[PDB]
């Protein structure tokens, strides 16, 4: 299960053909945390920690939280 | 608790080889990376290597790179640090440090996310054309009130020496001073103690001299009058 | 690549201390604290996050190219060293700011104590002779040396060292006159004469 949100968190970032993708997770759906994935997530990847930064910074405004990113990713 | 212990340093020629190790103790050496700083007397932090945690990745300085080789044995709680080609800019103390979080298949690097969380005391690399030289210890000796007295730690090469008193169990009042280098090259120190008059004839008081790069441990009383 | 850093900053007790780190591209950063004579201590690190054991005074921010290491409350012991760190993702290598010296003003005067050793006998017995002048517990690190035989200034065979910063933000200094066993015996006494802060201690020895 560790490695169903490392491969959303990669390819939540990917993205920014796509809306299946919102819909195939959202199914199969049915702090520490974030620091744990860190190096998975970003492994070789360019301009990984900036990326990363503005994932947490969106994660900060949002007061399972990974997924309303996605709707707020799809809103452009 | 946790504790990153280097040896290995010492003197070394220009163009010649040395090989340092770290023993780690405190915590699990594997779920861990790990890496070198290095840092010249008076002048700044410079990172030198960085190895992941099943060896299979490792990042280098351009200024070590093809010269510097890390590793590690996860048996032994070690870390290496192989260099050939040492030059002057190459003297240095030389820092063993654990990488901060965690590494999963070999992805982790010494990243600002979490930095490098312990650092060890650190051992200290000369790289010269001169020769190891041993030092002469000598016993400064002293004088209702107290009495400074100490050992002269006379012409060696290279740094560094260390001194104790009474094998530790002497602590309080004790100055060991940072050594001059004189215009021959040869470093001297000394370190004096502070004790009470009182002890002079009752209480002994030895200066454990070590001086690891010529293998020199001396151990010197010093006696009043 | 490279994180940009102010060599020197001084600051009041008590007043807010602020280093800056300047960076041309993003990266997360840690800052590390390096007391006199110790090995770097991490301070902050995720930009904004300190380790458990760091007093609340110290934390830390990152926005527009630029982080802030911003210390509250300045106190004695947070003179110190402080490096910035980070990481260049496109030739894979650390980033280290040069330093910053962070210096605490007013901090009182204190006079040195001053110990002299004259030549032991084991060392006469080699043909040799060295007089020990050590100098401690002194603030401002800036002291003057000079040596007497008799009352005749010594100019060949000194060495002193430069001021060293000590635990308690004081220095300690060494001077060695070198002499041969002739020159010790020959004379009637010989002075270690420190100043500092415009006040000289003189100290002597004497072969009897
Ligand atoms: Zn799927
Ligand atoms: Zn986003
Ligand atoms: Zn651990
Ligand atoms: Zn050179
Ligand atoms: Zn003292
Ligand atoms: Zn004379």
């Amino acid at each position: 299960f560790d490695f169903w949100v490392r491969k959303l968190l990669i390819d939540t970032i990917k993205w920014e053909c796509f809306d299946k993708w919102v819909k195939q997770k959202e199914d199969e759906w049915t702090n520490d945390l974030f620091d744990s994935f860190f190096f998975q997530v970003i492994y070789k990847f360019n301009e990984g920690e900036a990326k990363w930064n503005e994932l947490k910074e969106n994660l900060k405004k949002q007061i399972k939280v990974l997924f309303n990113h996605i709707k707020e990713i799809a809103t452009i | 608790e946790v504790q990153l212990v280097e040896s290995g340093g010492g003197l070394a020629q220009p163009g010649g080889s040395l090989r340092l190790s770290c023993a780690a103790s405190g915590f699990t050496f594997r779920d861990h990376g790990m890496t070198w700083v290095r840092q010249v007397s008076g002048k700044g932090l410079e990172w030198l290597s960085y190895i992941t945690a099943g060896s299979k990745m490792s990042y280098y300085s351009d200024s070590v790179r093809g010269r510097f080789t890390i590793s590690r044995d996860n048996a032994k709680n070690s870390l290496y640090l192989q260099m050939n080609g040492l030059t002057d800019e190459d003297s240095a103390i030389y820092y063993c440090v654990k990488g901060g979080g965690n590494c999963p298949s070999d992805t982790c690097y010494p990243s600002g996310y979490f930095g490098l969380d312990v650092w060890g005391q650190g051992t200290t690399v000369t790289v010269s054309s001169a020769s190891t030289k041993g030092p002469s210890v000598f016993p400064l000796a002293p004088s209702g009130g107290t009495a400074a007295l100490g050992c002269l730690v006379k012409d060696y090469f290279p740094e560094p020496v260390t001194v104790s008193w009474n094998s530790g169990a002497l602590t309080s009042g004790v100055h060991t001073f940072p050594a001059v280098l004189q215009s021959s090259g040869l470093y001297s120190l000394s370190s004096v103690v502070t004790v009470p008059s009182s002890s002079l004839g009752t209480q002994t008081y030895i200066c454990n001299v070590n001086h690891k790069p010529s293998n020199t441990k001396v151990d010197k009383k010093v006696e009043p009058k | 690549s490279e994180l940009t850093q102010p060599p020197s900053m001084s600051v009041s007790p008590g007043q807010t201390a602020m280093i800056t780190c300047s960076m041309n591209k993003y990266s997360y950063i840690s800052w590390y604290q390096q007391r006199p004579g110790q090995s770097p201590a991490l301070v902050i690190y995720q930009d904004t996050r300190r380790p458990s054991g760091i007093p609340e005074r110290f934390s830390g921010s990152n926005s527009e190219n630029t982080a802030i290491l911003t210390i509250t409350g300045t106190r004695d012991l947070d003179e110190a060293d402080y490096f910035c760190q980070g990481w260049d993702s496109n030739v894979k290598a650390v980033l280290f700011g040069g330093g910053t010296k962070l210096t605490v003003l007013g901090q009182p005067k204190a006079a040195p104590s001053v110990t002299l050793f004259p030549p032991s006998s084991e060392e006469l017995q080699a043909n040799k002779a060295t007089l020990v002048c050590l100098i401690s517990d002194f603030y401002p690190g800036a002291v003057t040396v000079a040596w007497k035989a008799d009352s005749s200034p010594v100019k060949a065979g000194v060495e002193t060292t430069t001021p060293s910063k000590q635990s308690n933000n004081k220095y300690a200094a060494s001077s060695y006159l070198s002499l041969t066993p002739e020159q010790w015996k020959s004379h009637r006494s010989y002075s270690c004469q420190v100043t500092h802060e415009g006040s000289t201690v003189e100290k002597t020895v004497a072969p009897t």
